[PDB]
RNA sequence: AGGACCGAACCGACUAAUGUCGAAAAAUUAGCGGAUGACUUGUGGCUGGGGGUGAAAGGCCAAUCAAACCGGGAGAUAGCU
RNA sequence: ACACAGGUGGUCAGGUAGAGAAUACCAAGGCGCUUGAGAGAACUCGGGUGAAGGAACUAGGCAAAAUGGUGCCGUAACUUC
RNA sequence: AAUUCCUUGUCGGGUAAGUUCCGACCUGCACGAAUGGCGUAAUGAUGGCCAGGCUGUCUCCACCCGAGACUCAGUGAAAU
RNA sequence: CGAUGUCGGCUCAUCACAUCCUGGGGCUGAAGUAGGUCCCAAGGGUAUGGCUGUUCGCCAUUUAAAGUGGUACGCGAGCUGGGUUUAGAACGUCGUGAGACAGUUCGGUCCCUAUCUGCCGUGGGCGCUGGAGAACUGAGGGGGGCUGCUCCUAGUACGAGAGGACCGGAGUGGACGCAUCACUGGUGUUCGGGUUGUCAUGCCAAUGGCACUGCCCGGUAGCUAAAUGCGGAAGAGAUAAGUGCUGAAAGCAUCUAAGCACGAAACUUGCCCCGAGAUGAGUUCUCCCUGACCCUUUAAGGGUCCUGAAGGAACGUUGAAGACGACGACGUUGAUAGGCCGGGUGUGUAAGCGCAGCGAUGCGUUGAGCUAACCGGUACUAAUGAACCGUGAGGCUUAACCU
């Protein structure tokens, strides 16, 4: 593909 | 089935007075106060009739002292004794559930006198 | 059918007008009351000349239901409003001297004698 | 949803073992014409139980 | 477990201690620091100070 | 769980279902034989037979009740004059179903639904 | 003693003279004639297998026709079997009527339950349905959690989940008898029994005497 | 007369749901706030990268912004995988 | 990126009811939106109704439910009147 | 108090019962007069609380209508 | 650290007893009730609201009780996102400042169409061996096992009085689970009626279409509980704690060392359900198959003609059976489905006609008309005559029985 998107906003775990 | 109809027709009483819904029907019902067997009275306005043959019943709505008292009565039950129509109401609807919200002047209906 | 947070009218002239049923007394995890069961109420509205004040938490007995009570013949008795009679929390012995509205025959058992004695109908 | 590993040819065959179609193999013979047809169905020319039921 | 903010430790570790003294009815609540012992010492010092204050107040009223 | 229920839904709401039963009953009265799917013919057996049952007796009000259905004057004109005195002797069951293969467009069970007619 | 096979034909109610109207079920009882008497010399247990109803002479098969000609009785629908209680003995072909229900007071009715089909968790095992608002997405009538965590690693056998409801062999016990009619061949029982109108019912005497 | 009120076109997205490998890389459904002015929009120009612009979020600058993209130093460097 | 539920400026613009370009049905005109047929399981969405209670549910009246238009009577605390 | 750690500091009201709210008590860790203080009519898809109506939110769910999910015919992926 | 999503809440639970109650007992500083402590016993149950995001805690009211813990101090490929930890902004404090604060508070997108194990169900093939139709026994497994209040005993024992038994029996309750619409309701967009706005049938009347089923009012059958019954047991065996009898070691004493009799919701039954795939494949009854040949590695061998038997399968009518399969009834020797007649029920005096009224409208025929899923009949229609699978009596060895 031409555009590969930004991945899913992940789990916090901070 | 013929079995159910034969079991019901031997128990139904043959002296049921015919009355349309809306009639001012006075019903005298037996009651057992322990060692007493008293025939009490209940006079009101019929607002519903559910015909089911032996399982048939009819409502008698009564405005007693304070608030209204609604009480159904089975037609072919031995606990009731007499059904006497006092006035012949002239409503054109089978059920009269709209009379529940109406108290006082709006509760009364038309007389047939046909 | 009287359950928690149910507003009821007071049947006798003890003084309160609107009460709120807070718990159906008798048996744990019980949903709603019956014909003449004991409930616990609080007082939300009262008259100035009442024997009890607004905010008293006390026991009462249901006498009239909108759900209806069932006679064993197959009939039902439905009233146009919920109603209760107030009781004094260790011995029942109701406060009001006159009781308005009819009651049910199954209330007559050994402790509610004053209520059905003061009942004008049934 | 997402698998751990791929299944086999054997797993695919044992899955598709119940995907085998069933033929009827019960073609009937008409009384008048004798043409082949199914049970409770008319023929290509409209014959059924000997009577011309389509009239066409 | 404790209320407030700060880290993961608030979710799993307790870091909140309540000590009730039964014949006097004095409750000491400590949610100050991370470890319990450093709060146990503060909770015992507050118990000692409150019991000594409640006894000396009764003595000064007597 | 539809215990003791009748009435096929046919993947349509009641308005479209009643409208297409109206139009298909009118087409079956007008053409005397039509070709459709099998459950539509099975439910049209519960539609055309009350129309013929109402068309058994000719009067003033029966024309208005037969015009309340099928919404057409030519359909009620073919009723009570042609179907009435011709289906007078038979009592009920005036229709006939013929299963005719499957449709090549969607593989649906096909059926000629007709009346007991066409001896003209 | 033994039980009898009957057909459920509707439900009615009986009005007693004192005022109490009792809901009753009309169980008709046909001639439960004995087809075979099994003894301990060939099976190790004493019992009797019987039948009821009447079949047409095109549906009954030649094995069933030979099994019925072994007894000589008329062909009837179904076959049931009742264990004997050591105090009586029945012969092959004895027409057992409803007169055995005249002495007993309480009976136990076993019947095929009305099939509810593939029902959910809430309808079958009476689970509490979760809150339908405050952010609930796709989790209204689901059972939710079905297992604990990694350490069990599996769902326990016997888990109350969605599945088949109905078509069971349930038994409502301790039902009172009301009237035993011999002319109409009926058996009025008190209360409700499993099954719809037209299903088979095994009415046995009460084991909880 | 009103940076007036309710409420269509129009502008924007406050709640909940549907989606969330969606009809679509921000949408739809049912309710919303403004809707004669600090409003919206078409057309054509001007301001540009340590800069432009900003009723100010460090936002936007061609779906990429605490320093855009393209090409070249450059095969930068990397005790790191 | 698609024969894509998105966006795109200006003009004409009727009948009934309606304050109205809102909304309900129609005329002129264009379409039925390029997968259908069955059965009416659990579960999911858009909904409708419901005995008795009326927020006891939940972080939270969130979502739903309820009021809603014309004419007339009358309208409290406070106030920059 | 958008300030406050101790603290759910103390009193009263509201509720049967209120770590929220209101009016205060000042013991102000660590308010404060243009990085403005105190009030303030009207206004706010503003934060919180209470009162009436209203209801499936809940007690406790039950049924029905369409779109999927189930089957058949045709085309036919993806993360891994 | 080339990714294990955690706190609290909702649903769903599982297990241990260091037992909260119920149960059986010992001591008591146990007159009875109500108690204190301890042993055995996990079979069952083990709160409702305010506050706080809070687990916890306090309060109010019940209860017999408001058990402690483990399961990633359970459960987000079951659900939110209130709190804690993204980006905005403020109050107080520190720092000249950018900024920081387990010191708050305001607001802030939580993805996934199930490949494997597991679980809930439901099917096909094959096996049990000659096959089929049924009926069960039964290994084994599963469901449930809670108890309040009142009365009799009995105001009895006990107790100066107040108070108040143990055991046993009966009735009525709460929760749980099962069953069913017989009663009462809800739904019942397939039944009837009222009405608003518009359109159509050339117009009145009447009817139909749309506007959430237009708004509603009821309401047939089914489903459902709030409606009605049912059950937790009684009894038996073996016991834990404990109480014992006889009884030596050890002239006594001793519940134990030999033995015997008691003794709990704990264990097995007894109550109910699934179940011979229990490859250990069970038992009983019945039905059906008794025709010739050649080839030969004379093998429990293969091939040819004739027959297809009991039964099963396919198709259709279909169901209070069902996602699909599967199960039940029927297929013309018929009441399985649709249609029709009658009855019942529901809505409620259809249309037309006649009369009164200027008119809307009112009355009579009429308590009519229409009736879905109901009941009892009626072949009127559709389930056709047939074709398909399944066979020539069934292997070896041993013993007892008749020849």
């Amino acid at each position: 593909p031409v555009y590969i998107p930004r991945p899913r906003p992940p789990h916090p775990r901070l | 089935s013929n079995i159910i109809k034969q079991l019901e027709q031997e128990q139904m009483k043959q002296d049921v007075p015919s009355f349309r819904p809306g009639d001012t029907v006075e019903v005298k019902v037996w009651v057992v106060e322990g060692s007493k067997k008293r025939l009490q009275a209940f006079e009101g306005v019929v607002i519903a009739i559910r015909n089911r043959g032996l399982h048939s019943a009819f409502t008698v709505r009564k405005i007693s002292n304070g608030e209204g008292v609604e009480r159904v009565f089975q037609t072919h039950s031995p606990v009731v004794d007499s059904i006497s129509v006092k006035r012949r109401g002239a409503v054109r609807k089978a059920k009269l559930y709209y009379l529940r919200e109406r108290t006082g002047k709006a509760a009364r209906i038309k007389e047939r006198l046909n | 059918m009287i359950q928690e947070q149910t507003m009821l009218n007071v049947a006798d002239n003890s003084g309160a007008r609107r009460v709120m049923c807070i718990k159906v007394l008798g048996g744990s995890h019980r949903r709603y009351a019956g014909v003449g069961d004991i409930i616990k109420i609080t007082i939300k509205e009262a008259i100035p000349r009442g024997k009890v004040k607004k905010g008293d938490v006390l026991k009462a007995v249901v006498v009239r239901t909108k759900k209806g009570v069932r006679r064993p013949d197959g009939s039902v008795i439905r009233f146009d409003g919920n109603a209760c009679v107030l009781l004094n929390n260790n011995s029942e012995q109701p406060i009001g001297t006159r009781i308005f509205g009819p009651v049910t025959r199954e209330l007559r058992s050994e402790k509610f004698m004053k209520i059905i004695s003061l009942a004008p109908e049934v | 949803a997402v698998q751990q590993n791929k299944p086999t040819r054997s797993k695919r065959g044992m899955r598709r073992s119940h995907d085998a179609l069933t033929a009827v193999t019960s073609l009937s013979v008409d009384k008048t014409s004798g043409e082949k047809h199914l049970r409770h169905h008319i023929t290509a020319d409209g014959y059924y139980r000997g009577r011309k039921v389509i009239a066409k | 477990r404790s209320s407030g903010a700060g880290a993961q430790h608030v979710n799993t570790t307790d870091s909140a201690i309540r000590i009730t003294h039964l014949p006097t009815g004095i409750v000491v609540e400590c949610q100050d620091e991370r470890s319990q012992h450093k709060n146990k010492a503060k909770a015992l010092s507050v118990l000692g100070a409150r019991i000594h204050a409640a006894e000396m107040a009764k003595r000064q009223q007597a | 769980m539809r215990h003791r229920k009748s009435g096929r839904q046919l993947n349509r709401n009641s308005s479209h279902r009643q409208a297409m039963f109206r139009n298909m009953a009118g087409s079956l009265v007008r053409h005397e034989i039509i070709k459709t799917t099998l459950p539509k013919a099975k439910e049209l057996r519960r539609v055309v037979e009350p129309l013929i049952t109402l068309a058994k007796t000719d009067s003033v009000a029966n024309r208005r009740l037969a015009f309340a259905r099928t919404r057409d004057n030519e359909i009620v004109a073919k009723l009570f004059n042609e179907l009435g005195p011709r289906f007078a002797s038979r009592a009920g069951g005036y229709t006939r179903i013929l299963k005719c293969g499957f449709r090549a467009g969607d593989n649906a069970p096909m059926a000629y639904i007709e009346l007991v007619d066409r001896s003209e | 003693m033994i039980g009898l096979v009957g057909k459920k034909v509707g439900m009615t109610r009986i009005f007693t003279e004192d005022g109490v109207s009792i809901p009753v079920t009309v169980i008709e009882v046909e001639a439960n004639r004995v087809t075979q008497v099994k003894d301990l010399a060939n099976d190790g247990y004493r019992a009797i297998q019987v039948t009821t109803g009447a079949k047409k002479a095109n549906r009954v098969t030649k094995p069933e026709a030979g099994h019925f000609a072994k007894a000589g009785v008329e062909a009837g629908r179904g076959l049931w079997e009742f264990r004997l209680a050591e105090g009586e003995e029945f012969t092959v072909g004895q027409s057992i009527s409803v007169e055995l229900f005249a002495d007993v007071k309480k009976v136990d009715v076993t019947g095929t339950s009305k099939g509810k089909g593939f029902a959910g968790t809430v309808k079958r095992w009476n689970f509490r349905t979760q809150d339908a608002t405050h952010g609930n997405s796709l989790s209204h009538r689901v059972p939710g959690s079905i297992g604990q965590n990694q350490t069990p690693g599996k769902v326990f056998k016997g888990k109350k989940m969605a599945g088949q409801m109905g078509n069971e062999r349930v038994t409502v016990q301790s039902l009172d008898v009301v009237r035993v009619d011999a002319e109409r061949n009926l058996l009025l029982v008190k209360g409700a029994v499993p099954g719809a109108t037209g299903s088979d019912l095994i009415v046995k005497p009460a084991v909880k005497a």
